[PDB]
This record gives C-alpha cells, sequence and structure tokens, in this order.
RNA sequence: UAAUAACCGCAACAGGUCUCCAAGAAGCAAAAUCUUUAGUUAAAUAGAAUAACGCAGGUAAGGGAAGUCGGCAACAUAGCUCUGUAAGUUAGCAAGAAAGAGUAGCUCUGGUGAUUAUCGAAUCAGAACUUUAAAGGUUAGGGG
RNA sequence: GUCAUCUAAUUAGUGACGCGCAUGAAUGGAUCACCGUGAUUCCCACUGUCCCUAUCUGCAAUCUAGUGAAACCACAGUCAA
RNA sequence: UGUCGGCUCUUCCUAUCCAUUUCAAGCAGAAUUGAAAAAAGGUAUGAUUGUUCACCAUUUAAUAGGGAACGUGAGCUGGGUUUAGACCGUCGUGAGACAGGUUAGUUUUACCCUACCGUUUCGGUAGAUUUUCAAAGUAUUUAGAUAGUAGCACAACUCAGUACGAGAGGAACCGUUGUGUCACGCCACUGGAUUAUUCAAUUAUUUGAUCAAAUAGUGUUGAGAAUCUAACACGUGUUGAAAUAAUGGCUGAAAGCCUCUCAAGCCAGAAUUUCGUCUAGAUGAAUACUUUGUCUUUUUCUUGUUACUUUAGUACAAUUGAAAAU
RNA sequence: CUGUUGCUUAUAGACGAUGGCAUCAGAAAUCGGUGUUGUAAGCUUUAGAGUUUCUUAAUCAAUACUCUCGGGUAUUGAAUG
C-alpha cells in the first residue's frame, strides 16, 4: 500500500534499534527487527530510514501489544539526512507508527512532527499528521 | 571445503596490476570512431583541474519528482586556456597497428614545446628545431614538405594534430608545455590534411572542440597515496580485536594445495597514481566568451569563477574553463585529457538542458558566508583598520 | 533563511535544520551555533551575534 | 592423543 | 658500596635483599599531582624522512551486545552533605541497598571558649550578588 | 524428557512432575541468611565488541654514520599432468 | 606432516536456488511442475548449542549442494576434545576405570629460498641505402602480440483492474523514474578525527602581586581551520555492432509424398562469444638535435652513452627471386 | 647529451623512482585577500551584592560598561604582490 518511490535517505536505524511509538495504540516503544525490502549482505545489519516500513517487536506497552511483532513506519529519526534540494535536516527522536501491509494506520492520531518522506510514501500518515516537516 | 557464506570479492581484477604511472599527463587509449560524412573537427582537448564548487541547477526533465526549486549538485572547474597547434602526423593502418608515417611541423615553435626535448634545459644549448626553422624556406626543404603532405594523402588513414599548451597563462610553476595529439575525425583524408594544414601555428579554443550540455569522457591520473595496506587498497574486513600480530590484514592468503599465492588475493602495495578513464560526464557551463563569469540568469551579481581567497592550493582562474558535473580523477593542478564520447549517451538525463540557478563563490576554507569580498565588506562594515 | 542562534543570513546549501517535538523547526549556519543553542546560551550575551550587535548600537 | 608443547632453557654454562 | 653499576642471579641483568633519620602545597589520608634541602641530566648509540603492518595512550556521527563460547577489552558509576532505603534473615545484618537533591567565586551574618574589656581555634549553619551553573586537574563504588 | 516462564525466536536459565540407566541420610540428607579476584542465567546503564571503519600522538619499522649476532643449511629453489 | 569448529580470504565443480533464453503439462489468467543452453553475477540477519548437524523467528529475486591435506593455528581464537588440581554417579576389597557428567588449565620462531604484491639498476632484437636517404646516441609523441576485464538486481508510474476467466481473481512488451549492492574515483556541500598543545576558559603547584607563562609525559573542557576521510557527503559504469548455444523456422532432397539438415545452403534467437571500450604491457614507429657514410676486436675516458684519437688490415657501380583464380 | 648535486622542491614518495625550476632561479619577511576563536593589556573607564576607615572622602569587591567586529593565530600540504 505504498505510493511512489523515495529518494536516498541515509539509514540511521539498525536491527535492535529502539524507537518511540507516536500512535495512541497503547504501545510505547518498538525495537526494530527487520526492514521490508532490505537487500541482504554479509555481516550487515538491517537498516531503516525515514519512511521505511519495518518489522518490530513491542517490549513496552499494554498487554495486547507487548511481546508481539508488528509492522511500523519510521516517521522521524535522529540521523542527519540530506534532501535533494540541498537541505540538511534531522529530528529530536526516532519514532514510528504502526501500520499494516495495506498501509492503513492502526491508530487514529500522531504526536509530533512527521517527515515529508514518510508523509508522501504513505497517504494515511499524512492525513493524520499534525505537521509535515 | 566450501566457504560457509558467500560474498563478492574485494577489489576489481580489471585494474590489475596496480602499477603507478610515470608521467603526470594521461594518454587516451582511443578516440571516437571516425565518420567520413561530416566536416573535419577535433575530438579532444586538455585542461588543468582548478577545484570544486557546488551549483543549484533547475531541473528540466519531465515525469520526475525532483524539487521544482533546483537540485544541489557538485561541479569541477577545469581551466582550459587555448592550445597552439604546432604540427600534425598521419597514421597508417598496418597488420601490427597504426604506424606513424610522417610528422610535419610549423616554421615557428615556442620554447614551451622545445622544453620537452631536453632534461636539463638550463644547461642545454636550446637548439631544438634550429635546422628545421633556419632551413624552413629553402627550396630543398619546401619540396620535402610537399612530399610529406602528399605521402599522407596517399598512404594514411588517421590524421592527428600535435597541439601543446601555453603554461604562461596558468598559475603552475611548470614552464614546459603539455603536448597532446588530437585526432581529426571528419571528411576524407584529403580534406583532413587540408584542415590540419590550416591549423598550423594557429590557436584552438575549447569552445570550438566542445559544445553545450555535451557529455564527454575524462582521462586523468588519480591522486597518489603511497604504500597502503589491504584494508585501504581492497577493502577487506578488519580482524577481531583479540587477534595476535595485527588486525588490518587478510587472515588466509590461500589454500594449501594450489601450493602458491594466487594473483587474486589482496596484497599490500601501491595505491594512488593510477590512470583512470571516466565516461559520460556532462558539461554544465562552457566558460568561453560571455559565460566566463559566474553569474546566472537568476543571480545577476557580477563575479568570477574563482572563490574568495583563490582556489585552494591552485590560485585564480582567469582563462577559459569547463564546468564538469561531478568528480574527475585527480587532485588540483592535475592535467586532464578531455575527449568526445566514444559511445554517445542517449539517456533522457544526458539530453537534458542545464539551467544554472546559482553558482557558489564563497571561500573554500572554513564555514564561509559571503559570495564576494565586496558584499563581505558591506555586511561587516568599517572595522578598526581603515578607520584608524 | 536566517540562523536561529547567530542571526546571520544562511548561504544556500549550507547549514543544518533541527526539528523539536513541539513542532518548532530551526536552521543553523554551522555547528558552532547549534551547540550554543543546545546549551541554552542566550545570543544576547554572545558578543559576535547579530542579535547582540542589533540590541547595542 | 596428539598433544603439543615444548620448552627448555639450559643452554650450557659457557 | 650497601645497590636502575661495588651483594645474589654467567653481566653496568626492568628480578631479589633486613634497617635509621624524613620539608612545603592540597587533602580524611605517609594517597595521586607540583615544589624546597640533597642527588642527577647519564644511566644496552644517534641523525633524516614522517610508507604499510605493529607495541603504548586516545577520540568518533546514527544505532546500542545485533559481535562473541562468553559484555573478553573498553565505556560507564565514583568525594562530601541532606532526604530515603525492599524482599530475605542465624534478628547481629542485608545497606554505601536501591533512588533523588545540593556543591563554584565574591561580599557578609550567626553558633560553639579562655582570662577577668583583652585574647584565640578551626568547624558548622544561613543570606544577597556574579558567572562559562561549580567533586571530578589528580584521587575516586557500576547497580539490580 | 513432559508442562509452565523467560525471548519475535531458547540443546541455555528458572519453577514444577518423577518406576530415579546409576539420588539419598556424619562416603552425611534437606535447608542459605551474611560472605566469595568461585560456576551459571536474566534485566538497567554505558560504550568501536559490532553495523563499518575513519583518524591523532609517542616508540619502532624505512634510509644513513659507527657497531653487529643467532636458529637453520644433502645440493638447491617457476608450474601442470 | 600441529588433531574439531568458528572468524578472514581466494579459487574451482555442477548433480542450478535466483536472474537470462527456450520446450512440455491434466499450462484459460495468476501461481506452479518436468526438461534443455548456460557456472559470467548473486545466494542474507538472529534466539539455543563448542558444535558439523538441527529447530525455530524474520527478510529476500534466491536465501542451492560441494572440493581445494575432512582449504586455511610462524593467519586468529582455545569454546570442545586430549596430561598434570577438584567434584558427583555406577563399577572395583584396593590402587584405580568410565564414547558418563561438571569446573580450572603457557598456543614459541620468518631476518632464509620460492610464490604473491608493489619497487629499482644494467643489458638489448637485422637487414634500408632516392644525402629530401640510411644507421647509432639522447628526448618527446605514439603503438599494442599478450594478460586481466564490470556491472548486476529490485521497486514505483503507465500499460491496466486491461488481456484471460461464469465468477473469484488477474498479467506482459515498449517507455519513464528511483533504490540496493559491487567497482573506480573525489573533497565542493553534511558529518568524524585533530599536538596548527590555534583561540578562549579553568583545577593543583611555582614565579612577591598584575601581565606573561611553565609544570601535571597531550592537565582538562568549548569552539576549532588545514589534511585525511564516510559503511555518514557525492559523481561515472543505462554502451554501440557482429556471430552464436538450447530451441523455433525457410528452401530442400535422401525416400516422386513428408521432413529445420545423424544432407549441402540460410534466418531468428542468451546474464553467451568476439569486435568496440577500460587497465598493465613485449618487439616496435614517427619527429627534434648531435653525429657518422666499408667495417670490427682488444685497450682506454666518463656517473654513463655516442661521436672521437692512434697503429695496422680489408671491399671498391653494373646480368639477383613475382600472374591470379580454380 | 645524460647522471650526481641545489630548491632541508612538489601534483610524488619506505629507499630508489617519478614530476617541476635551476640567475628572467630560489628562499625569506612584510603586506592585502581568506579563514579560526570570541571582544586583548591599560585606565583615575560606570553597573556593582556589600564592607571598612575617616567623618562621610577614601579604600576593598566576583563580575560588568566604553574604548573593542577588539587582540591573537593564519601554511605548516592556503591564494596575491
Amino acid at each position: 500500500g505504498r505510493q511512489g518511490n523515495k529518494f536516498r535517505v541515509t539509514c540511521g536505524l539498525n536491527n535492535a534499534s529502539t524507537v518511540n511509538c507516536a500512535d495512541n495504540t497503547g504501545a510505547k516503544t518498538l525495537t526494530i527487527i527487520s526492514v521490508k525490502g532490505f537487500h541482504g549482505r554479509l555481516n550487515r545489519l538491517p537498516r531503516a530510514g525515514c519512511g521505511d516500513m519495518v518489522v518490530a517487536t513491542c517490549k513496552k506497552g499494554k498487554p495486547e501489544y507487548r511481546k508481539k511483532m508488528h509492522t511500523a513506519v519510521i516517521i522521524r529519526q535522529r540521523r542527519t539526512w540530506r534532501r535533494k534540494d540541498g537541505v540538511t535536516l534531522y529530528f529530536e527522536d526516532n519514532a514510528a507508527v504502526i501500520v499494516n501491509m495495506k498501509g492503513e494506520m492502526k491508530g487514529s492520531a500522531i504526536t509530533g512532527p512527521v517527515s515529508k518522506e514518510s508523509a508522501d510514501l504513505w497517504p494515511k500518515i499524512s492525513s493524520n499528521a499534525p505537521t509535515i516537516v | 571445503s566450501h566457504r560457509k557464506f558467500e560474498a563478492p570479492r574485494h577489489g576489481s581484477l580489471a585494474f590489475h596490476p596496480r602499477k603507478r604511472v610515470h608521467k603526470v599527463r594521461a594518454t587516451v587509449s582511443a578516440f571516437p570512431k571516425d565518420n567520413a560524412a561530416e566536416k573535419p573537427h577535433l575530438t579532444g582537448f586538455l585542461g588543468f583541474k582548478a577545484g570544486m564548487t557546488h551549483v543549484i541547477r533547475e531541473v528540466k526533465r519531465t515525469n520526475t519528482k525532483l524539487p521544482k526549486d533546483g537540485v544541489l549538485e557538485p561541479v569541477t572547474i577545469i581551466e582550459t586556456p587555448p592550445m597552439v597547434v604546432a604540427g600534425f602526423v598521419g597514421y597508417k593502418k598496418t597488420t601490427t597497428g597504426l604506424k606513424p608515417i610522417t610528422a610535419v611541423f610549423a616554421e615557428h615553435i615556442a620554447d614551451e614545446f622545445k622544453r620537452r626535448y631536453t632534461k636539463k634545459w638550463y644547461k642545454n644549448t636550446k637548439n631544438q628545431f634550429a635546422v628545421h626553422t633556419e632551413k624552413y624556406n629553402d627550396v630543398k626543404a619546401k619540396s620535402k614538405r610537399e612530399r610529406q603532405i602528399r605521402l599522407i594523402k596517399n598512404r594514411c588513414d588517421v590524421v592527428r594534430v600535435i597541439a601543446h599548451t601555453q603554461m604562461a597563462l596558468v598559475p603552475l610553476k611548470q614552464k614546459k608545455a603539455e603536448v597532446m595529439e588530437i585526432q581529426i575525425n571528419g571528411g576524407s583524408i584529403a580534406e583532413k590534411v587540408d584542415f590540419a594544414v590550416s591549423l598550423l601555428e594557429k590557436q584552438i579554443s575549447v569552445n570550438s572542440v566542445f559544445g553545450t550540455d555535451e557529455c564527454i569522457d575524462v582521462c586523468s591520473v588519480t591522486k597518489g597515496h603511497g604504500y597502503n595496506g589491504v584494508i585501504k587498497r581492497f577493502g577487506v574486513r578488519h580482524l577481531p580485536r583479540k587477534t595476535h600480530r595485527g588486525l588490518r590484514k587478510v587472515a588466509c592468503v590461500g589454500a594449501w594445495h594450489p601450493a602458491r599465492v594466487s594473483w587474486t588475493v589482496a596484497r599490500a602495495g601501491q595505491m594512488g597514481f593510477f590512470k583512470r578513464t571516466e565516461v559520460n560526464k556532462k558539461i554544465y557551463r562552457l566558460g568561453c566568451g560571455d559565460l566566463k563569469n559566474a553569474k546566472t540568469e537568476f543571480d545577476i551579481t557580477e563575479k568570477g569563477i574563482t572563490p574568495m581567497g583563490g582556489f585552494p592550493h591552485y590560485g585564480v582562474v582567469k582563462n577559459d574553463f569547463l564546468m564538469i558535473k561531478g568528480t574527475v580523477a585527480g587532485i588540483r593542478r592535475r592535467v586532464i585529457s578531455l575527449r568526445k564520447a566514444c559511445f554517445p549517451s542517449t539517456t533522457r538525463t544526458a539530453q537534458e538542458q542545464i539551467v544554472l540557478k546559482f553558482i557558489d563563490t564563497s571561500s573554500k576554507y572554513g564555514h564561509s558566508r559571503f559570495q564576494t569580498t565586496t558584499e563581505k565588506k558591506a555586511r561587516m562594515g568599517p572595522m578598526k583598520k581603515d578607520l584608524e | 533563511q536566517v540562523c536561529a542562534f547567530s542571526g546571520f543570513k544562511i548561504p544556500v546549501a549550507k547549514g543544518r535544520k533541527y526539528v523539536r517535538l513541539d513542532l518548532k523547526s530551526f536552521t543553523f549556519i554551522n555547528k558552532k551555533s547549534l551547540m550554543q543553542f543546545l546549551r541554552k546560551t542566550n545570543p544576547r550575551k554572545v558578543f559576535w551575534t547579530a542579535i547582540y550587535r542589533q540590541l547595542n548600537k | 592423543x596428539r598433544x603439543x608443547x615444548x620448552x627448555x632453557x639450559x643452554x650450557x654454562x659457557x
């Protein structure tokens, strides 16, 4: 359920990287396990950037979300990445929102700014985003 | 036994052996395939790298999601003062390759060309081309020259002009010229020699050789690094911290029983001064005539291509220049052999029109803020100096 | 663009943007200013800033 | 089975 | 002489060998660091260049054990004052549990005595103001 | 081994079951409070262990003047079958 | 002859997992299954175990099977095994045994030859005589027998909710645009190191105090140019012709018909081969100047080379050697 | 001709090699451009929480104001003259 392509966004989120959950679905933090579309290499850890759909497990949250594996989208990251128009940009924290394969967000609201790359790729996130930075 | 896990080999076997070159100038291995159904023209040039800046260019491709305000890209500035054509040579196709038949030179030759033929000029008698010039107008020598022209027209297939640079126009301390043979691709051998004769003693500027938004091939010698280990040379994996005798090496240099170390293994050695050819490089600004400045249709302030404080380790560019998108092989002051593309690129990005929106001229040292020193003075205002 | 701490006019293709969780985004001209911003240093007490020079004289 | 160790240090008394 | 050259180790060997006298700073401290009296500047040779691979000491964006037999190595906590401190228990402990706050400079205020107004001790508490907001140069617990 | 629990994932750890190849009572059985440069597992924090390598310093290595060994050595030293 | 595994690294096999090209199906579409050409390119991340093996959780176009002294210890590790300490269980009267379990246990030497990777020094290729010529020396411009060889893969838009199908479902060729990796580079912009002990601040000690420093082997902290560098920044490898393999065909006999040929003759067809292109490179060629014009050997000067100097000896213009194809 | 040698030479570099100039050579200052840090030392400089001695003027005082966009550094592998 992903629309269009994405430019190069340097991936600052690894395997076992912990991110916040900006949704309101009782899940606090998710730790990245794998990244959808990742092309494997020897000894390389999976990498995720803004707008990258990941597979993550919830280690902190309500019982219906903890100790389970969900699917998320990185909406902001602390890694500095460069836009194609010579704009260097980075956020304050790494966060994600739970989506399914078809792309519809599980939650109903997002707290904090949402990067443009995650907003363009997923139309459902941009509809519920406060601001698109 | 088989290796447990598979991975691509480190380093290319197409660039083996890694032998450092002897001359700074790099000779092109070929010229674009000749077509006999067009006017004669030169298929190459030669310039000196100045430095690197960045430009904001307006995207002209369609069906692309690039920003509409412009894309930040790097450029390389290659100062290319005019060349002096000082002869020409015809090549014949034999069963062992092209064989130079004769070389015909002009009457007047500059000391920059004569410096190539010695190794201690200040102790030489500097009598190069003396007999060729003194007896240029004699009846016997004129007949000989007329035979060289007719011999080439009869028994030759390739004609090249021996053009050399003028190093009094560049900030380099070297005085001897840089000779390069530029093949003439065009009409029949009859009209190729006619064009080559017309160029004798004349000057060729880069605007005549290259067009606008043209993709070219660049051949140059890379930046030297010296003796380097396997980690830098090839990119092997560093060994664990626990390792005895060192970390930055290849653990296994071959199996027991080919009984010899293979040429395919990574060994420490020279990295650096190699000759590399890069193809399909677009021209952004043809710095000839009006476009010798750095202003654009959107940014109209009057400024030259040299950043504030001069190009680092190079100086000030005040002659014709090229604006090549991206990087070329070699550091500043290197000699770059340009060339028309052997395989012309047909991609939509190769045919795209280049519209520069901003050309950077801020100082290439530190975190600069001002484009021109006049607008540095305006913003800062009068200081303690020049006020008292 | 103008720098968030120093107040200098930011040259094109030079600088880093910082986005906070309170929907506030700032752009800085170099790492020298950005670290000053993160240490909660007032540009009014930093002599070389454009903010300081505009307040005094 | 197959073991591996060796060391000696006398080296005469010259 | 009594030892980084006079003793024992093949030697002018980074190993070993019992004692006496013992200044200032700072500090709880004979600690670390600097110095005065005394001793020495030589103690298995140097000069130039500043490649790889090393031995010793370091730092590093984003992520944080995914590396590995295994947090091996390194990082991190670290002084003092005040508050606060669990399960378990042989009722003595655990316990510096865990956890949180304060700390600088300058100008002041007050408490703790002796001799019968004069004289004296470092110690504790408190208040304005200032700044680059304070144990951290050195020494200096990771916890459950 | 079977059931729970720890993890996304547990030949690991812990709590239980016990026809236990071949446990068991001063060859001591069961029990752990304090203690341990003892063996094992899990959390928090921190980090070049790692993604994935970059870079700085000293001493060497390099070259030179002086000085100057040892192990080893049938003869020696390019490959395929 | 250092005995398991893992780590690092290269190469080789095909009995092929993916990508490319084909044939077949009980192949309507999609997903599949059997088979041929083809080994040039890829084939991953983790929990448990010393494990090879195995089993789970993901991801991917695929996460194929193997060899090289069961590849690889003067390459690493020392987890297991496999000495010497100690414990439990069974066995033995006892010392002691245990493919029974547990715990702690020194990993030495390359400066030799070769190989491989880079890097120097000396040597040098035989048959032309139109003085507008020939040869030697120095220097530049070039030349290319040979050796290596590099780009791959995926995704999005449109094709298209179209072909196909009752429905459910559900493609592809061209074209466009991006991403990942590999290779070569490079320093503009972003980031990192920083003994320019740069600039500033500051703890302890010492200069009587201020200034200015020094010491704590770089005291420490903040910013920090240059240079180097990014898996952290960014460029190029979208590139052209011919001939092919499996296979599909054309004409066409053999064999009056049929047949793609275990016949002659052709066409189309691959991540294929060869040109083209990139890298290293042997014998070489052209030009500039210095010369020499029948010739050499041995001495000898030079850092070295050529020309050169001396004593001699040798030859002296004039009949040689071409059809092509079949 | 070529090599040594010099520029404590570079676009190069372990050593050789390689590349450039060699009297219109070279090197060094100063000097302008260009960068880094953050406003130098002085004073009869105006703010200063407070204190002391005179008798109400001195003096002491972390910091802070003007001179001061100051001072210092800047090829060492930066660019001019």
